[PDB]
């Protein structure tokens, strides 16, 4: 437990082995204190001569007790990662990826892990000093197996830091020369590995739709899918999360997560008991049920409308606002059959009772589907009977209300169905 | 995003 004066005068000492000694008590104070005096190791001016140590090839030892240092002050706030980077630690330890000793270049790894994991313009700069070829070759063995575990989990948590983040997205030239090996990570039958990997995927499918075609042209969803079965939250969640991404595209990519088995999966996903799980199961189907007519239908053949119905009834008020848009979106283009069965499993009365929320966005949501369940009744000859429904489950008393309400749109549509069936 | 070597 050196002071970090004694520090310095070690580190400024003309002997390195004394230099050696400092830079390990530097360490010490960076990995056991519970608050790091990373600022005062900043402000004593240690970084540029951490930095240089990175390059003593001929002691190993303190190139890698000045790696362990610097990973430490990176993984803090963006002044304190860019303290390292502007001390040029980004070539330095690119050139530590190549290190003979596993544990220095595992450090490497770590550090740059760290600096990516800053922001899109720090990834971006990793990647233009070239950190791509060299951590991917880490991985160009024959079985994943025969490398160590820690080692392993750190490169693949890396790499998805430079899937990571937007504004901009990675260079799509990049993200091309990584997928290869992420999708052989997404295989990997390490809990860890798993659901970084599904991290990294779901940074990736997060954007356009070009974006998401990249990854389902990798063949990957039903690994995804597979995934979205497992046992481990940690994979769960990262894996319905990209799952859910990839369907905000095209009918035709949302096609393939529906051939792959998704929807077999979400009777336990929209009644999972962590409420993130079961909010961004439901925000997926909302995304299903705006596809085709006969993507509502393997909705429908799935069983899935019960359960719809039962998120509208129970669960979270931000999950019931992705059910009422999921409603909605089923409404607007469903068939008149489709919307009648949805009527026969009781959407009304869950519907009724969320008018009466303190959220202008899903009174609108729910408003607009009533009305295209009315359009599809004016087309069936029975507005009446649907009419009554409404009545009985204290519907009308709701929607009554609502023509006397202070905003834009609720009080409109309001009206017009009260004068126009009831 | 960030992890220290505790
Ligand atoms: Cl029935």
């Amino acid at each position: 437990n050196w002071s970090v004066e004694d520090i310095v005068k070690g580190i400024n000492s003309n002997n390195l082995e004394s230099q050696l000694q400092a830079t390990q008590a530097a360490r010490k104070l960076l990995s056991r204190e519970k608050q790091p005096p990373i600022d005062n190791i900043i402000r004593a001016g240690l970084i540029p001569k951490f930095v240089s140590f990175l390059g003593k090839t001929d002691c190993s030892p303190i190139q890698f007790e000045s790696a362990w240092a610097l990973t430490n002050i990176a993984s803090g706030t963006s002044e304190q990662t860019k303290a390292v980077v502007d001390g040029g630690a980004i070539p330095a330890f690119i050139s530590l990826l190549a290190s003979p000793h596993a544990h220095i270049s595992e450090q490497a790894v770590w550090a740059l892990g760290n600096i990516a994991g800053d922001g899109s313009a720090f990834r971006d700069l990793v990647i233009k000093h070239g950190a791509i070829d060299p951590l991917l070759a880490l991985l160009a063995v024959p079985d994943l197996s025969t490398l160590a575990c820690g080692y392993l989990r750190n490169l693949t948590w890396t790499l998805s830091n430079l899937c990571r983040n937007k504004n901009p997205a990675p260079p799509l030239d990049a993200v091309e020369q990584i997928l290869p090996t992420l999708v052989r990570l997404l295989h990997h039958n390490d809990p860890e590995v798993l659901a970084d990997s599904c991290w990294a995927i779901s940074y990736l499918t997060d954007g356009p739709n070009e974006r998401i075609e990249m990854v389902v042209k990798k063949g990957v969803v039903p690994q995804l899918v597979k995934l979205l079965g497992a046992t481990e939250l940690p994979i769960v969640t990262p894996a319905l999360r990209a799952i859910g991404n990839i369907v905000t595209g095209t009918d035709e990519q949302t096609q393939k997560v529906i051939d792959a088995g998704a929807l077999a999966v979400f009777p336990s996903l929209l009644t999972n008991p962590k409420t993130n799980i079961q909010k961004e199961a439901t925000w997926t189907m909302s995304n299903i049920t705006a596809g085709r007519q006969d993507q509502i239908q393997q909705v429908v053949n799935h069983g899935l409308v019960p359960f719809l119905v039962g998120v509208l009834s129970k669960a979270d008020f931000k999950t019931q606002k992705e059910a009422a848009w999921a409603i909605t979106n089923y409404t607007s283009g469903g068939t008149v059959e489709q919307i009648v069965y949805l009527v026969h499993c009781g959407i009304i009365e869950p519907l009724m009772n969320l008018l009466s929320a303190k959220d202008t966005k899903i009174i609108q949501v729910i408003l607009d589907a009533i009305s295209n369940i009315f359009q599809a009744a004016e087309k069936l000859g029975e507005t009446e009977k649907l009419s009554i429904m409404i009545e009985e489950c204290g519907g009308l008393d709701k929607i009554e209300a609502l023509q006397r309400h202070e905003n834009e749109s609720v009080y409109k549509a309001s009206l017009n169905l009260i004068e126009k069936y009831f | 995003r960030k992890r220290a070597k505790v």
